[PDB]
This record gives C-alpha cells, structure tokens and sequence, in this order.
C-alpha cells in the first residue's frame, strides 16, 4: 500500500517571484520575500488588514495540471498572529483562511467568478506545527493538508481567501499519489 | 507583518 508522491507545485523551492495573482492587486495579499531560520529565502504571501471591516482578499495560482490523477493533496505551511495580540473591539479578527479550487481545461483563465471556485475548507492552526525559535519566541509554523477529487478536467487553479486574519502563507505543496513503478 |  506504499504510494509515491508526484509533486505538481512546491512553492518553497521557487526562487524569485511566484507571480501568483492577487485580487485586489494592492492592499490585500502581498508577496514578501523572507529568510527562514537557516537564512534561506522563501517567497511568502501575507495580509493583515485587521483594523478594517471583514475582508475578501483573493490570491490564485496559475493553472496546475492534474496528469489524470483522481485526487490531489494540498499541503499549506502558514503562520498567523493571534487576534488577542491585536487591537480593536469590532470582533472581525479571524485566525483562519479559506482554501478553494477551480477545475478547468483552460490553462490561461483570467477574471474568474468567485462562484466558479469550490471551497475545500476553512484552514485553522491545529496540532500539526513545527516549532521555530525566533529569538526569545517559539513560532508555530502550522502544517495543514487537504485533498480533493474525483477530478475531471485537465487541471485546476488553487485560491486562498483572506476574510480578516493576520496570516502568512509560507509553503504550498501540491501532489498526487502513484503506485511505485516496476524497475524493468 | 512576518519578517522571518
């Protein structure tokens, strides 16, 4: 029952601009290059509009082939700032974000409706996290995985929706499972 | 906001 992983996207091993598409273009999701604890650059996406009303900030990947996989796995590493560490008494601060996908045969889609995106889940910090010493503090780099299928189009677009969190997406790894090959 |  051991399956190999076929990696479709590994954002953390992209060097230079990820070039994902943010809606709005400014004042929502921003690409931010940071150094990890080993001084290795990571392209992150961040937003923290917690002094505003509830948000609707979208970020999407370009098209990802599914290579005729029935099911795809999406692993997100992320860090967030706790709402109880931020000002305001409007009750709008969240510690979650929303994950979506849009299956398409078209590898050059633009200006897509919100209602073409299918919600995968609300993503929250849970038990799975790496502890990273950031000076005197222990940062939780949270790891969450979800899967989708049965897939039926040539590929898909992933999207991330911020509704009012202080959130940084650090890694997006997308893969499917494949039986090991026979070594002729 | 996250500086690495």
């Amino acid at each position: 029952s051991h399956m190999n992983e076929v990696t479709l996207l590994d954002s953390r091993s992209v060097q230079g601009e990820l070039g994902w598409i943010a809606s709005p273009l400014e004042g929502g999701w921003e690409e931010v290059s940071i150094m990890d604890e080993k001084n290795t650059p990571i392209r992150t996406y961040q937003v923290c509009n917690v002094m505003e009303p509830s948000q609707n900030n979208w970020l999407r990947t370009d098209w990802i082939t599914r290579e005729g996989a029935q099911r795809v796995y999406i692993e997100i590493k992320f860090t967030l700032r706790d709402c109880n560490s931020l000002p305001g008494v409007m009750g709008t601060c969240k510690e979650t974000f929303n994950l979506y996908y849009y299956e398409s045969d078209n590898d050059k889609e633009r200006f897509i409706r919100e209602n073409q995106f299918v919600k995968i889940d609300t993503i929250a910090a849970d038990e799975s996290f790496t502890q990273v010493d950031i000076g005197d503090r222990i940062m939780k780099l949270n790891t969450e995985i979800r899967d989708v299928g049965p897939l039926s189009k040539k590929g898909f677009y992933l999207a991330f929706q911020d509704v009012g969190a202080c959130i940084a997406l650090v890694s997006v790894r997308v893969f499917y499972k494949k039986a090991p090959l026979t070594v002729r | 906001w996250f500086r690495g």
